[PDB]
């Protein structure tokens, strides 16, 4: 992979000697859940600047929806896979 | 303001491509149907043929001919010649000909048979020919 | 040397499947059109029907019949029987029959009416019947 | 018990949507063919037109007309009027008219020409008119 | 995930005692950018032997192109999602 350190990431830094510092750990995220893990079970990624993507596997009590979405202005692409419905392609505006 | 769907349920492709009022839907169901729809037209060109068979009943198109055929019947829209067939009852529409051929011809009307001819008629016949007035 | 595209813009599916010179394009636009194209043919079989409606104007195909219908008009390419209809002006093309029926018949020509008959003619009539020479 | 495929080989889309016995297959090949198939029907409505061209040979459908045309030939299934054309040999099927017009007419049979007329006939002519018995 | 250690990976190794060694850190990559982070913003993965894939989100100043490509001999599959154009499927040879 190549996922570089964007801004607004918060990070531990050692200073191993004079004029030597390093980077170890990651204390942040940008894509999490906000629900009680009985209603949604998110496993996802945001991508790029503005974070106008998803690669989510949202598992509620009624469906298991894979997704490859984008949220632009005036354009909403996707790629959806349900259990009841099936393979989708969608354009929206 | 568009919307665009592309499905695969158990039933099949349920494509519909919609603007705010317009739309075009195409199904390829699993129950054995194909449903095309549009709000203006379905234009479908080719370069040699278009053949639509349902168990020996064509409608075929070539550069010149247009067949409208089954068993025991055919209409040829051939170039400068129309042939209409039942065996045996022909009507051949040539450039300067209407041959109207069968084994027996019946002609009814209710008002008139207003025949004209810019030159001579030749009504040939055999054993009998009658009239009434 | 092929190329294969499959789009979803605002306009709709813009499929075109191309070899080096050949190709087949299919649009399902959002403006309400369906454009099929090919470089040899569009062959489309079935097993019972093909029905193409534009607001009560069929072209339907069965195992036996081929309708070419609107309101107030129909051509039946039925098996061994052609029926052509306007109300009321029929031409029925049976196996050994051409019945040419209406309320009024006009017949013009410019050269001849070269009637033959391998047996007798029976021209029935009523009140008047004329000629000229 | 269904099965659903959607391909893109070098050849092209090889869609087939199958139930246990039924099915609908649609190819858009790279060799220049379009093959639709079904096990009941292909129903395809519209709202203005359906035009199927192969190099100046239409079959067009409107709200009222059905053209069946090439160069030098046409059948109009116009509303209350059928016009059948070769230049120059017309048959116009109006509401109460069968005009059967050309430059020359041939009429054969084998058994009869059983003409009736619920009013008077007017056989006009010129220079000659013959018979036989 | 299951991404095993392929060859030409360069790795730190402790020797914690006699006949005990371990593996800690990763000093290598195989998919990076080579541009000044004003022209492209790559976030991608290579996959498998010969590295004939991508799962990239290339964000230039004109587009945001998702991709699921393959580069074989005589075959070039893809799956592309733009912002201006939309969902693509492509075969090339």
């Amino acid at each position: 992979q190549f996922i570089p350190l964007r801004n607004d990431d918060i990070i531990l830094i050692e200073i191993q000697s004079f004029t030597k510092g390093e980077i170890i750990e990651l204390i942040s995220n940008s894509a999490i859940s906000t629900k009680k893990a009985q209603q949604q079970l998110l496993q996802r990624q945001l991508l790029g600047s503005k974070e106008n993507c998803e690669m989510a596997y949202t598992q509620t009590s009624d469906s298991e929806t894979f997704s490859l979405t984008q949220v632009n202005e005036d354009c909403e692409n996707s790629f959806l896979i349900n259990d009841k419905k099936g393979i989708f392609l969608r354009y929206k505006s | 303001k568009a919307d665009h769907i592309f499905n695969l349920e158990e039933q099949g492709l349920l494509i519909d491509i919609k603007d705010d009022s317009k739309g075009c839907t195409t199904k390829l169901e699993s129950s054995g149907k194909i449903t095309h729809n549009a709000t203006e037209s379905i234009e479908s060109s080719a370069d040699k043929q278009i053949i639509e068979n349902v168990k020996d009943s064509k409608i075929s198109i070539t550069e010149k001919e247009i067949l409208l055929a089954t068993k025991k019947s055919s209409i040829m829209l051939s170039e400068d010649k129309i042939v209409i067939k039942i065996g045996n009852s022909l009507i051949i529409l040539d450039d300067s000909n209407i041959s109207l051929e069968s084994a027996t011809i019946n002609i009814k009307s209710s008002a008139n048979i207003n025949i004209q001819a810019s030159q001579n008629i030749d009504i040939k016949s055999l054993n009998n020919s009658i009239k009434a007035d």
